[PDB]
RNA sequence: GUGCUCGCUUCGGCAGCACAUAUACUAAAAUUGGAACGAUACAGAGAAGAUUAGCAUGGCCCCUGCGCAAGGAUGACACGCAAAUUCGUGAAGCGUU
RNA sequence: CGGCCUCCGAACGGUAAGAGCCUAGCAUGUAGAACUG
């Protein structure tokens, strides 16, 4: 029982996720740091 | 297009009486007469 | 669904089914909701039948989908209930039906697909009255159309086309003309479960003596195939007997019992049906 | 052995059912027991602080 | 058809939309059917470019059934074009029109003074309809993803029904006091009048709670 | 049905080869059942003395809206209020005399 | 050798809410269909 009804804020946005990067802080650093 | 809805204060034609006063955003008006329709079709049906 | 639930009448002849499948394609009458339609070809010119009820509104009850009779016997399903002796409380009303069709799948979710879910089991003693009442062969008149209303008046000008059997209507004066699907599968005051009713009362069965004191019991055709030890074997662990008379020269038997309610047993279970090496015994209480 | 086919979808077909059916919360699950330390129950001065 | 099937499905026999795409009731219509029979900026957006569309076909149609001329057709196209502001009523609906309406006067202005650099005079005789042709052309390149998603929603909502069950509608702006006060008053049922009692009957929270509208009270009253 | 057999073999057919391969909610119907917010009429408007603004909570109530916005008499309904509770009634049970 | 020229309109908020009542529509187009010695 799944609606067609919709919404204008569902729309695709936003589809990337940024992962965190070797420089700002990457779990790799977090690994090592003192 | 024919602007079809004329504003006419029910309460006060039906009752020579509206509730708003002066701020009745409608037709103070107690005077039956045929509309911008009835005519139309009376005199088409005849 | 994976497949269809109907007999073998609604199911078809050939060996190849050719069934078309629509994803919620409609409202099972029962669950009310969405179901999956999966549409068969039943016989050359037959009408193409369609599955007509949620696989759980079927696994409920444990009937057909399509010819809406049980798939153990295959008579009306008040009928088939009753030959259990079943009592089944399915709720009516709107709301109350649909709490309980809410439920109703939520408890057979926890299913394994394979039998109907509840007392379906627990009455699953098919009495010979049922057997009994069972039909033998496919009535496969099931896949002939309706009366082609034009062809009822004359007007059918479709040539042999007539959507329907341009036969004869029937008068709907017959109970057998309109039962409400709902009420069939409510088992809701069925004529055609009524019919059944006084088919399978006035089918014979074996008749009650007046005193209890008439422990011999005649069974009329027997036959010189049969021994007296085979006599027992048909009436021995049933209970006790306590003698019998092989009669020869009119080939019957009389069998005196130790135990009234096992003659009872015994015979009526035996009624033109004991059938040992092929002989229709008559069972019945001797003079 | 039997052939299954997907019949069309219309694509000009608008929603066939009404989904916005209402009714009550089923009944939920087996109760779980309180498997609770011995409760105490307070003086009627306690009560009355 | 389309739009005249969704009213009187809606069961609206009083109005009647017309040929030219005008509503139009035929009754005076009560309150209840004042209301029932309003519609939105949807239904109203498809009837008015419809009426575009219309009016265009239209003057085709007069120039194929012969009465005009082809140099009357292509004069019409043109003011059809420039003057879509008062043949059909779009702004009211999607009043980010006035974009288009702007950028098909200033063409106006542009193509009318430079076409008559000589001779030609200020009148009816110009049909050049490019401009304002490609105008509305992409007008509707953006409104077509708009108008599926709305009328696929009026749709749904008509054939499904409206979900009044789940709706969970955000804080806005005319809750936020009556919101704080549904947490305020949540949080403290939860804080001590169920999570420091040990006044074992029934824990009068119906009262601790009279009790913190009444310090209020006099907090503010001082 | 279309062609070709070095087919009979005439220009009649017969034949062989090839090629060509499974439509379809069968129905012009006949049914069968509910609403039209329309009449009809009855009805007949929150809080505190009057006249009135609202925003919410609850849910087998919805309506208009693309809408997670807004509106529909604050949309309607919510109405006994139970409730313990203050004294005694009693019964059950454990312990003392 | 100088050129500088905003805007523009529709809806809700406004002419109660109701139960009954009655009848078009609108939907359905189905499922089935009988037995013996
Ligand atoms: O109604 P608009 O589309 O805005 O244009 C008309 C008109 O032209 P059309 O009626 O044929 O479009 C005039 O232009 P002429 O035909 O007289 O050349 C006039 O121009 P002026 O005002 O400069 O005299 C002006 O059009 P424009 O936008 O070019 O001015 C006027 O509309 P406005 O006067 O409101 O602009
Ligand atoms: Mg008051
Ligand atoms: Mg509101
Ligand atoms: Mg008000
Ligand atoms: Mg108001
Ligand atoms: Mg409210
Ligand atoms: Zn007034």
């Amino acid at each position: 029982q799944l609606s067609k009804q919709y919404s204008s804020r569902d729309l695709p946005s936003h589809t990337k996720i940024k992962y965190r990067q070797t420089t700002q802080d990457a779990p790799e650093e977090v690994r090592n740091r003192d | 297009r024919w602007d079809y809805q004329p504003d006419i204060c029910k309460d006060y034609k039906e009752t020579g009486f509206c509730g708003f006063g002066d701020s009745c955003k409608f037709l103070h008006d107690r005077s039956d007469y045929k509309h911008g329709w009835q005519i139309e079709r009376e005199l088409d049906e005849g | 669904a994976d497949f269809p639930i109907l007999c073998q009448t609604c199911l078809g002849e050939n060996p190849y089914i050719r069934m078309t499948k629509e994803k919620y394609g409609k409202e099972c009458k029962i669950c009310a909701r969405p179901f999956t339609v999966f549409r068969w070809c039943p016989g050359v010119r037959m009408r193409f039948k369609k599955t007509e009820v949620c696989q759980t509104c079927s696994k409920l009850k444990n009937v057909c989908q399509t010819c809406l009779l049980d798939l153990e016997y295959g008579l009306p399903i008040q009928v088939r209930d009753a030959g259990l002796s079943f009592k089944d409380d399915m709720p009516k009303s709107d709301v109350n039906k649909e709490y309980y069709t809410q439920n109703m799948e939520r408890e057979i979710s926890n299913s394994d697909g394979t039998r109907p879910v509840g007392m379906l089991g627990k009455a699953t003693s098919t009495s010979d009255m049922l057997l009994k009442l069972a039909r033998t062969t496919p009535y496969y008149k099931r896949n002939r159309p309706h009366i082609c209303s034009f062809w009822v008046k004359g007007e059918c000008k479709r040539g042999e086309e007539c959507p329907y059997r341009h036969e004869k209507p029937t008068d709907p004066d017959d109970p057998l003309a309109d039962q409400n699907i709902k009420d069939r599968y409510y088992g809701i005051n069925d004529p055609v479960a009524d019919k059944l009713l006084k088919r399978a009362s006035t089918m014979p069965r074996l008749d009650p003596p007046e005193d209890k004191t008439i422990t011999t019991l005649y069974v009329g055709g027997l036959g010189d195939t049969i021994t007296e030890t085979d006599l027992r074997n048909h009436f021995y662990q049933f209970g006790e007997i306590r003698t019998i008379t092989v009669v020869q020269r009119q080939q019957c038997a009389f069998i005196q019992f130790a135990t009234r309610q096992a003659a009872e047993v015994a015979a009526e279970k035996s009624f033109n049906k004991l059938i040992v090496n092929g002989r229709r015994l008559n069972v019945k209480w001797g003079r | 052995v039997i052939r299954m086919v997907e019949m069309q979808k219309d694509p000009m077909e608008p929603p066939r059912f009404k989904i916005n059916k209402k009714i009550p919360r089923g009944p939920p699950s087996p109760p779980a027991p309180v498997m609770h330390s011995p409760s105490r129950k307070m003086t009627v001065k306690e009560q009355q602080e | 058809n389309m739009l005249n099937l969704l009213i009187h499905r809606k069961n609206l026999n009083y109005l009647h939309l017309d040929y030219n795409f005008n509503l139009k009731p035929v009754k005076t219509l009560t309150t209840k059917e004042r209301k029932k029979s309003r519609f939105g900026n949807a239904f109203h957006l498809c009837r008015e470019v419809l009426r575009l569309t219309k009016l265009v076909v239209d003057s085709h149609v007069q120039y194929r059934l012969g009465n005009v001329d082809a140099f009357q057709l292509a004069d019409g196209l043109q003011y059809i074009f420039a003057h879509v502001g008062q043949l059909t009523g779009m702004y009211r609906y999607k009043y980010k029109l006035m974009r288009q309406i702007r950028m098909c006067k200033d063409l106006k202005h542009l193509i009318y003074y430079r076409f008559n650099t000589g001779p030609v005079g200020k009148g009816p005789g110009c049909g050049f309809w490019a401009a304002g042709w490609r105008v509305w052309l992409f007008f509707m390149r953006g409104i077509t993803p708009l108008l599926e998603r709305w009328l696929g929603n009026l749709l749904a909502r008509q054939f499904e029904g409206r979900h009044s069950k789940g709706v969970a509608k955000t804080v806005t702006k005319q809750r936020v006091e009556s919101h704080f006060d549904l947490e305020l008053r949540a949080a403290v049922m939860h804080d001590i009048l169920d999570m420091m009692p040990e006044g074992i009957k029934q824990n009068k929270a119906r009262t601790i709670l009279q009790h913190l509208s009444e310090a209020w009270r006099c907090w503010k009253a001082n």
